[PDB]
């Protein structure tokens, strides 16, 4: 089961640094090329780095080219990208990107992208990082509809993005909807995160929502109590 | 000792049969196929009508259940499919590959030793 | 230098077909991959050297090529087929990928809006803030405006609403938020916010006494 998971994103000051760390699992690392592909958000997938088995060989793209630096370092299965001088035109998911197989043993053969990392975002803002304030949207009797309780918690006035929640530790997954963030008057975002639960189940389950906002390192786990 | 040819990019060749291992040490037609794979965008582009044999020559040689010696191909189906595309990959920063080398083919004038070339 | 179609159309069951080529100075020798982006996912590769599928992959999804000319065929689509498909190339001295296709699959029946309008809850006034919640869920298509009321009278000011975007149904969600001062909502008798969708409207309505 190939698993590539990509640590460091969060915000950058213009003009600042950035170090990527995407850790290999579920094959042999050493085996294989290995990419660094962005995407700016609502926009297409960008080619930055790349770098062969060793790492004796960086190849770099355009808009990065003499900014970045690709390495790996296969005693931990890690792969990095160290990046300098970022610009707003840097701000962008981060994925990390695994070659397919390759002929051995001949000098002629071509690459492909096997397998993608989740990605890690990278905002590049003059603002300073700002945790969440999360608050109950508490079910009640007004907010069940036919014997199905709606229910979640309000992610409010945080930045950078993003913000992902869960429900009871991820043992709750059915009926959970995560909506986009809106980028409110203040230059800060805010989201909601709703599940909806049968009606009895609000007295003998408790519900918990685990907001976890990366870029600033917070983790609330606020506990959605019914009131009516 | 003659495994009917599986590559995909094989059919077609003239011939339908080849051994395994072949020069290369290929174990299975499954091993040299995915080898012979990444040349078949420089066959459909079609720098070289030679390339197609040559590669198969190679990679799934003739098994004829008659004839137990290796046929090659001749040094001229190489170096038709050679200067032929060869300046296809070297314009793009690829390379001919030292296992299609021409050099030491068996020239088609030799009347004792075989090589098999189309015109 | 890729180019692919911005959008492709097809009904469920019929047979979808991207095409992915070059343009005059790219690697014609080279090989062409296609990766699946469903709406929020991370890409996910179906065809790697042109026409091979890696492990996972349903077989229904299938590349060919002809020329400098890769096409991925998508059979018995289906609603969550619905995402973007870029295509990527490889000359060995860099990457290069396509502005993307986006596969919409039509005939998808109409569903009217659920919405939950939530008060604000009683720690965030106690913190001196107010934020009403509207949550519009279960709606298609993907297309909705939202309006607040004050009472009876609509407020335009403190608004923020959210473009809809597909929840596990394959239907369609959205969002919008009233911020007021404590004292503005308990000021007032009842807030509303009013979904219409497809010329209908569904419309919440919550009372500070209530």
């Amino acid at each position: 089961e190939v698993q590539l998971v990509e640590s460091g994103g969060g915000l950058v000051q213009p003009g600042g640094s950035l170090r990527l760390s995407c850790a290999a699992s579920g094959f042999t690392f050493s085996s294989f090329n290995m990419f660094w592909v962005r995407q700016a958000p609502g926009k297409g997938l960008e080619w930055v780095a790349g770098i062969d088995d060793d790492g004796s060989y960086p190849n770099y793209g355009s808009a990065v080219k003499g900014r970045a630096t690709i390495s790996r370092d296969n005693s931990k299965n890690t792969l990095y990208l160290q990046m300098n001088s970022l610009r707003a035109e840097d701000t962008a998911v981060y994925y990390c990107a695994k070659s397919g197989p390759r002929p051995p043993h001949t000098t002629y053969w071509h690459k492909s992208i096997d397998a993608w990392g989740q990605g890690t975002l990278v905002t590049v803002s003059s603002a300073s990082t700002k945790g969440p304030s999360v608050f109950p949207l508490a079910p009640s009797s007004k907010s069940t509809s036919g014997g199905t309780a709606a229910l979640g918690c309000l992610v409010k006035d945080y930045f950078p993005e993003p913000v992902t929640v869960s429900w009871n530790s991820g043992a709750l997954t059915s009926g959970v909807h995560t909506f986009p963030a809106v980028l409110q008057s203040s230059g800060l975002y805010s989201l909601s995160s709703v599940v909806t639960v049968p009606s009895s189940s609000l007295g003998t389950q408790t519900y918990i929502c685990n907001v976890n906002h990366k870029p600033s390192n917070t983790k609330v786990d606020k506990k959605v109590e019914p009131k009516s | 000792a003659c495994q009917e040819i599986t590559v995909p990019l094989c059919k077609g060749i003239g011939y339908q049969y080849t051994y395994m291992p072949n020069q290369f040490n290929h174990d299975t037609q499954d091993e040299a196929g995915l080898e012979v794979h990444q040349f078949w965008p420089l066959v459909e582009i079609q720098c070289s009508p030679d390339l197609k044999f040559f590669l198969c020559s190679m990679y799934t040689p003739i098994c004829l259940e008659d004839y137990k010696k290796p046929l090659p191909p001749c040094r001229s189906v190489c170096e038709r499919a050679k200067a032929g595309c060869a300046p296809l990959m070297r314009q793009y920063g690829f390379a001919w590959p030292d296992r299609m080398r021409c050099d030491r083919l068996p020239e088609q004038g030799n009347p004792d030793t075989l090589c098999m070339d189309y015109n | 230098e890729l180019t692919q179609p911005p959008s492709v159309s097809v009904s469920p069951g019929q047979t979808a077909r991207i095409t992915c080529s070059g343009d005059g100075s790219w690697c014609p020798f080279c090989f062409y991959g296609w990766y699946q982006q469903k709406p929020g996912q991370a890409p996910v590769t179906l065809i790697y050297l042109n026409n091979k599928r890696p492990s996972g992959i349903p077989e229904r999804f299938s590349g060919s090529l002809s020329g400098s000319t890769n096409t991925l065929t998508i059979s018995g689509v289906q609603a969550e087929d619905e995402a973007d498909y870029y295509c990527g190339s490889s000359d060995f001295r860099r990457w290069a990928f396509g502005g993307g296709t986006k596969l919409t699959v039509l005939g998808q029946p109409k569903a009217a809006p659920s919405v939950t309008l939530f008060p604000p809850s009683s720690e965030e006034l106690q913190a001196n803030k107010a934020t009403l919640v509207c949550l519009i869920s279960d709606f298609y298509p993907g297309a909705v405006t939202v309006a607040w009321k004050a009472d009876s009278s609509p407020v335009k000011a403190g608004v923020e609403t959210t473009t809809p975007s597909k929840q596990s149904n394959n239907k369609y969600a959205a969002s919008s938020y009233l911020s007021l001062t404590p004292e503005q909502w308990k000021s007032h008798r009842s807030y509303s916010c009013q979904v219409t969708h497809e010329g209908s409207t569904v419309e919440k309505t919550v009372a500070p006494t209530e």
